[PDB]
């Protein structure tokens, strides 16, 4: 992440992180929206930062130092490339809507009120269907990679020494390479609980429940789809055990 | 430090967000309380030894049978969870989540947690619940039905007061180690 994301994003609520002088001004149900939409920005941030560690601290690390062979940590890190792609665009998104919302004057006081068209067009269209095919991808060599970082961590020395190395700061404490996969799966599934949270305190603009309700229906379908394109995949699987 | 892993499993309604939530920032949150968790490595200190638990939720993967699962590699410890206001919670543990655990974790101990037991003698609770002819789960029903599935054991908690929390996961750190 990067320090003005960072800063922005540090307090626990949107309550927190808005001058108080402003939050005053503001309706009780408006802070419960503001404060459930900031948790979504704030999870998406996060989930950013948890693929750069992916890409940059672990797959290219390990292109870089240990020369391992291309295949072998592309099965460590499926489809981290198009994740980042998706996400960093999503996010940069969510920022920008925040940005445009700020009070002349301030970094810190916004109200979001029309985020249902943003989730809309992020879950739906081609953008849609390019998330289906990445976490169906991703989800069905999830198994796979944890098999292959267990076998490499077990019997490659220079292996363990990096996984050791570049673990080892207490910022990195919740993100090992298991971690990350997991926290990558686990994303998708948190969308609807916000989304549902947003919708129960957007009740005052017609058009923001109507675009919410699409919205929630749109991130459901989605996975929906993605559960029916899973097929855990295993290395060295033979023909038969799959065809039976 | 031995890295074990923990994993929540329940019913939308059983807390179990509330729980790992409470227990990651000691404290039940005053101005606002988070709608997901993500993860969170635990420093415990348990009966003289040192261990990172790992603690995970498989909240919002409730209706997904084929992403659920991948929640459950190398998982030390199981807590299953029910609410104490949710007689219908407590039913699905021995025929949904009982033989899916045991499938995919076996022989990983499994700590039954009632959560919410600050509501059993909450008087909205018992209102509503005995408008559908049912009362808070006893303490009794409890302890049945995790001796009945096989549990390590059975405890309750209030994610609410806090009361519990800390004795949850402490044993739940002493039954990864075993
Ligand atoms: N027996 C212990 O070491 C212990 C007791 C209570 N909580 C613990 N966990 C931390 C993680 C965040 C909040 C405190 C650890």
């Amino acid at each position: 992440s990067m320090e003005m994301d960072e800063k922005d994003f540090a307090a626990d609520s949107w309550s927190l992180a808005v001058d108080s002088s402003f939050l005053q001004q503001h309706k009780k149900e408006v802070m419960k929206q503001q404060d459930v939409i900031y948790e979504l920005i704030q999870t998406e941030l996060h989930h950013v930062r948890t693929l750069k560690i992916m890409t940059r601290l672990f797959r290219t690390g390990m292109l870089e130092e240990l020369h391992l062979e291309p295949g072998v940590v592309q099965g460590l890190f499926p489809c981290v490339d198009e994740l980042s792609d998706i996400h960093t665009r999503f996010l940069s998104q969510l920022l920008e809507r925040r940005r445009q919302a700020l009070c002349p004057g301030s970094t810190r006081n916004f109200v979001i009120h029309r985020l249902g068209d943003l989730l809309i067009s992020q879950f739906s269209g081609p953008s849609a269907e390019q998330m289906c095919k990445t976490y169906s991808e991703f989800c069905s060599r999830h198994s796979k990679a944890l098999k292959l970082y267990k076998e490499l961590y077990a019997r490659d020395k220079r292996f363990q020494q990096f996984i050791r190395k570049v673990t080892r700061p207490a910022v990195l404490k919740r993100h090992g390479v298991q971690e990350c996969i997991l926290l990558v799966t686990q994303r998708i599934t948190k969308y609807p609980l916000l989304i549902s949270r947003i919708l129960q305190h957007s009740h005052g603009i017609e058009e923001e429940r109507q675009d919410l309700t699409t919205a929630l229906g749109l991130v459901k379908e989605l996975l929906s789809n993605v559960d029916e394109g899973i097929y855990q995949l295993e290395k060295g699987a033979r023909l038969q055990e799959i065809y039976n | 430090a031995i890295r074990k892993k923990l994993v929540i499993v329940g019913d939308g309604a059983c807390g179990k967000t509330c729980l790992l939530i409470v227990f990651s920032k000691d404290q039940f949150p005053e101005v606002y309380v988070p709608t997901v968790f993500e993860n969170y490595v635990a420093d415990i200190e348990v009966d003289g030894k040192q261990v990172e638990l790992a603690l995970w939720d498989t909240a919002g993967q409730e209706d997904y049978d084929r992403l659920r699962p991948l929640s459950y590699p190398d998982t030390d410890v199981i807590l299953m969870c029910f609410s104490i206001d949710s007689p219908d919670s407590l039913e699905n543990i021995p025929e949904k989540w009982t033989p899916e655990v045991k499938h995919f974790c076996p022989n990983v101990p499994i700590i039954l947690v009632g959560n919410k037991k600050d509501l059993r003698n909450d008087e909205h609770t018992r209102r509503e619940l005995a408008k559908m002819k049912q009362e808070p789960v006893k303490p009794e029903e409890g302890r049945d039905m995790a001796n009945r599935i096989g549990a390590f054991g059975y405890m309750e908690c209030s994610a609410k007061t806090k009361d519990g929390v800390r004795e949850v996961f402490e044993m739940a750190t002493r039954a990864a180690l075993q």
